């Protein structure tokens, strides 16, 4: 049989793609497992499965499209047309914006850790496995029904997780500001140390000025995601004499078999592992 | 902590199907992953079937794609592996293991920390 051709721009589209698919379609995911999204270099590899895709879908609202991002240009250079050949997987998500003034009002793009945005997500792909391969339509219904289902009770189960924790220490303390949609889901405030991946990591006013505020709010853990290099983390975690209780999946799914492989998996780590650190 | 045993197997008749059984005397195994793997001599490790902690299947080896299927009874903290259409390329020890936090399970190349110490399969007519 002839499969379906589909490109997604990075690990965590790659596996609601694959959670809604299965093995009925040919997947290739661009941005390998715990790099960043948000600015990557395609191979030849990837721009050559990018021409050839008959479906190619990304995550939107600024991760990797805008003026010279690297997604953008992917697409233009193939000569792909929005909504025939490549869709945002985010369409319909309510959009939050990124709070710091050299970033204007652009869109913060970490949608996905609102379990609710992963089922738009997922309803999104769904949509366009359906349209583009109506022969495997049936498959697609049952996973997306099965899926979202999955997705909708741990999504019930992280609106209670934090219940037991005083709110004193509920602070969320990453590395990049990717939290905003978690935050607002699920009531736990966040910080960080830069807002988005983009700008300058780790810069000594950006760890001051959150060393700051882990004297006013103290909590009893700090994360790091697996996809940033740990040094600046590592150095707030010195000045502030605060923990790094575990990692946790942002911007990346781990690799098959390690715990957060997929963005189930991923979203249940990061609820059992922020509130078991939280509480410490 | 984490304990698991395997039951099932044995001598079968090529053609024939075997129902093995991965019992988890651990516990929180709602929360992994269980994947099947055989070893037969002279092959590498080969995973042939996988239930994740969100309840997905998937199939890491083609040659038994169709014939295998996993199931998992989480009242009995029992994941099933039943085998059909056996052929001599089956005979191997089949040993289940569990991976925290986990949709999926390894490839061959990566180390595998909780197993069990598996049952061997022997398809021949005696
Ligand atoms: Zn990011």
């Amino acid at each position: 049989s002839d499969k379906l051709k589909v490109v997604a721009t990075n690990s965590i589209i790659a596996d609601m793609t694959k959670a809604i698919a299965g093995d009925k379609i040919d997947l290739h995911s661009i941005v390998p497992i715990g790099q960043d999204p948000h600015e990557y270099e395609p191979l030849p590899e990837d721009v050559e499965k990018t021409s050839n895709a008959d479906v190619i879908f990304y995550n939107g609202i600024n991760l990797e499209d805008g003026g010279q991002a690297w997604f953008t240009k992917l697409v233009k250079n193939a000569q792909k047309t929005k909504n025939k050949d490549y869709f945002a997987v985010s369409d319909g998500i309510d959009v939050i914006y990124l709070e710091g003034a050299s970033e204007k009002g652009k869109e913060d793009p970490h949608a996905w850790l609102n379990l609710e945005n992963g089922i738009i997500y997922s309803k999104n792909i769904a949509k366009q496995l359906i349209a583009k391969d109506p022969k495997n339509k049936e498959t697609y219904e049952k996973n997306l029904k099965a899926y979202v289902a999955k997705l909708e009770k741990l999504d019930k189960e992280a609106k209670s997780k934090f219940d037991a924790i005083a709110e004193n220490k509920k602070l969320i303390v990453t590395s990049e500001g990717c939290f905003k949609y978690f935050s607002k889901a699920y009531g736990v405030p966040s910080a960080y140390i830069w807002e988005i991946n983009t700008e300058e990591e780790g810069t000594p006013d950006q760890i001051s000025s959150l060393i700051e505020k882990l004297k006013v709010i103290k909590p009893s853990a700090l994360f790091v995601e697996s996809s940033v290099d740990r040094r600046p983390m590592e150095t707030v975690s010195k000045d502030s004499g605060i923990p790094i209780y575990s990692e946790i999946f942002t911007d990346s799914i781990a690799k098959k078999g390690k715990p957060g492989d997929s963005y189930y998996a991923m979203m249940k780590w990061n609820l059992d592992k922020i509130s078991e650190g939280l509480a410490k | 902590e984490v304990q698991l045993v395997e039951s099932g197997g044995g001598l079968v008749q090529p053609g024939g199907s075997l129902r093995l059984s991965c019992a988890a005397s651990g516990f929180t195994l709602d929360n992994y992953a269980i994947g099947w793997f055989r070893q037969a001599p002279g092959k590498e490790r080969e995973g042939v079937s996988c239930i994740g902690l969100s309840a997905v299947t998937t199939y890491d080896t083609d040659s038994v794609k169709g014939r295998f299927t996993i199931s998992r009874d989480s009242a009995r903290n029992t994941v099933y592996l039943q085998m059909n259409s056996l052929r001599p390329e089956d005979t191997a020890v089949y040993f289940c293991a569990a991976f925290p936090y986990s949709d999926y399970c390894p490839d061959s190349d990566d180390f595998l920390q909780h197993r069990g110490h598996g049952t061997q399969v022997t398809v021949s007519s005696a």
